[PDB]
């Protein structure tokens, strides 16, 4: 179990480890975060209580190295570092142990809701579509925009998800036009699978990814991106069963976590009406359809 | 975006522009079977691709052949229809090919855009405007060459004969227009008007009469009683 100490907490902040969320106040005496569980990433992140505008964080995995927060009062917000003096840092977290001054990270025993909600999340896969690579962790906020989206300003402060189009020439092989758009299978299998993900395991990392990155902080590209993920698994004819059961499993715990009061801007009626009730996999998604059914009837 | 009432006039500026229809593309006649089901049968169709500005009608023929072992031929007919069209725009010359197509029903704004992807200086464009050119197959020329047609088939017609030796194309648009919704809304009518006095002929390579232009316009006139006449009749005013 790894720690995530915070040398202070000068300005009033709600800051969410992963699904939990905590209030500190103004010069709260808070130094961090405790009993963080090994073997998954994790997402420290932030919204001001003076300015609810931009909720940010880290994406990190206490793995790769011994991370702290420090607030920076010249950018105005709460910083990730790594400490690369090992026993500095050990020395720093036994001393606010034994003071008490950390929360912890508190996980009930029987619920796997972060492992299905991460499972096949890689922190060098977040790299890659956040590039900053002179740090081991990510950040994200959210007004950042996606690669797609600045086609349609900043490239070093993009997040560089595969774009997904399916009116485009990748989409689309020529004299396969009717056959191609009404049947993704192709675009699925593949031009993304066999081309740019090579498995399904990554290609459901990055769905994985850009829900948290939407529900965590907001984010509108990364809403598109988990949106047009699932549009494309089913509308494609020929999917491997074993992508359809996991899918399933995977958009079961993301509706789930989902809080009720923001489904109404993180939820697009029209790839949901259509994923679950129209397009070729209707009837393959059974505990996502139970669930959403009897959560957001509206919606449908 | 959209082609409305309000830029109606950027149909006869010097941009290469067609209108695209699919209304008769794929026909049917629904009719009984021994066993007393109900079975269609298809016939020739047609797409109606037209230059407002000049009248240029390339007329595709779509022969029956084209739905033999096919299924939801109505939704194959829009993705047919669009690659008829591509096909077109790519056999032109660069400087003869379109800069805007106006497709006169939403559902072929998809097909399109998927078959012109090639294309991305195209704009292809839907209408708010209720055009009449389903009535086209009431042109009895027009619906000759479809129906004696034993193969695919692209015949070029001008849909405006050599008005616009006479008119402007904003004028001649309108009285096709004019003409094909009177067909539209009483065919029987509308033809009895257009040939009531043997004197006017219509030539061999023409579609309708050679009329003067006073001629034309008591015909016009005509042509719209008819169609407020119809109004009428059909709505009991
Ligand atoms: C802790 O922060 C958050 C938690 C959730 C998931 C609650 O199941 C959604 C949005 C948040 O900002
Ligand atoms: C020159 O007159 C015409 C030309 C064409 C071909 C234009 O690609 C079609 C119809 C016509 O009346």
């Amino acid at each position: 179990m790894n720690t995530v100490p915070f040398t202070s907490a000068p300005i009033e902040v709600t800051i969410g480890i992963d699904q939990y969320s905590f209030n500190v106040k103004e010069n709260q005496p808070f130094h961090g975060i405790k009993d963080i569980p090994i073997g998954h990433v994790h997402v420290i992140h932030f919204q001001h209580a003076d300015n609810s505008s931009m909720r940010y964080g880290y994406w990190f995995d206490c793995r790769m190295g011994n991370f702290y927060i420090q607030y920076d009062p010249k950018d105005g917000l709460y910083k990730m570092m790594e400490e690369r003096d090992g026993a500095k840092f050990e020395n720093i977290v036994h001393n606010f142990k034994e003071r008490q001054m950390m929360v912890s990270y508190p996980k009930i025993d029987e619920d796997d809701t972060w492992y299905n909600l991460t499972e096949f999340v890689q922190m060098d896969k977040i790299r890659k579509i956040v590039r900053k690579d002179e740090n081991q962790f990510s950040y994200v906020d959210s007004s950042m925009t996606t690669v797609q989206e600045n086609e349609l300003s900043d490239p070093a402060h993009s997040l560089n998800y595969t774009v997904i189009n399916f009116k485009s020439r990748e989409a689309i092989r020529p004299g396969h036009e009717m056959e191609d758009f009404l049947d993704k299978s192709y675009y699925l299998n593949t031009v993304m699978l066999q081309g740019i993900f090579k498995n399904s395991s990554n290609y459901f990392g990055e769905l994985q990814f850009a829900f948290l990155n939407a529900m965590f902080f907001g984010n509108y590209g990364s809403s598109l991106q988990w949106h047009a993920m699932i549009e494309l698994i089913c509308s494609s004819a020929t999917v491997p069963k074993h992508m359809l059961d996991k899918l399933d499993e995977i958009l079961y715990y993301q509706i789930k976590t989902l809080p009720e009061q923001y489904s109404d801007i993180l939820l697009n009626e029209r790839v949901w009406n259509i994923c679950l009730y129209s397009s070729f996999q209707k009837n393959s998604l059974h505990n996502t359809e139970k669930i959403m059914e009897n959560k957001y009837p509206e919606l449908l | 975006g959209a082609m409305n009432s309000s830029n109606y006039a950027e149909l006869f500026n010097n941009d290469i522009k067609l209108f695209v229809d699919d209304t008769n593309v794929y026909r049917v006649t629904v009719h009984k079977t021994f066993e007393g089901n109900v079975a269609t049968k298809a016939i020739n169709g047609c797409i109606f691709t037209l230059n407002p500005k000049t009248g240029h009608l390339f007329l595709k023929i779509i022969h029956t052949s084209v739905w033999a072992g096919q299924k939801r031929l109505s939704q194959l007919a829009k993705w047919k229809t669009a690659e008829e069209v591509s096909a077109l725009v790519r056999s032109l010359p660069k400087e003869e090919q379109p800069k805007q197509i106006i497709v006169t029903r939403k559902a072929m704004l998809d097909p399109l855009e998927v078959h012109m992807l090639d294309f991305p200086n195209i704009a292809i464009r839907p209408t708010e405007l209720r055009l009449p050119f389903s009535a086209a197959m009431s042109i009895d020329k027009l619906s000759d060459v479809v129906m004696k047609a034993t193969e695919p088939q692209m015949v070029l017609f001008n849909i405006y004969d050599d008005w616009l030796d006479r008119i402007s194309s904003y004028t001649a648009f309108s009285r096709l227009t004019l003409l094909l919704r009177a067909l539209k809304t009483n065919e029987e009518s509308a033809k009895m008007i257009l040939l009531s006095d043997p004197t006017i002929t219509i030539k061999s390579y023409h579609l309708w009469p050679s009329f003067t232009d006073e001629q034309w316009i008591t015909i016009e006139s005509q042509m719209r009683d008819l169609i407020l006449t119809e109004y009428g009749r059909k709505y009991n005013v």
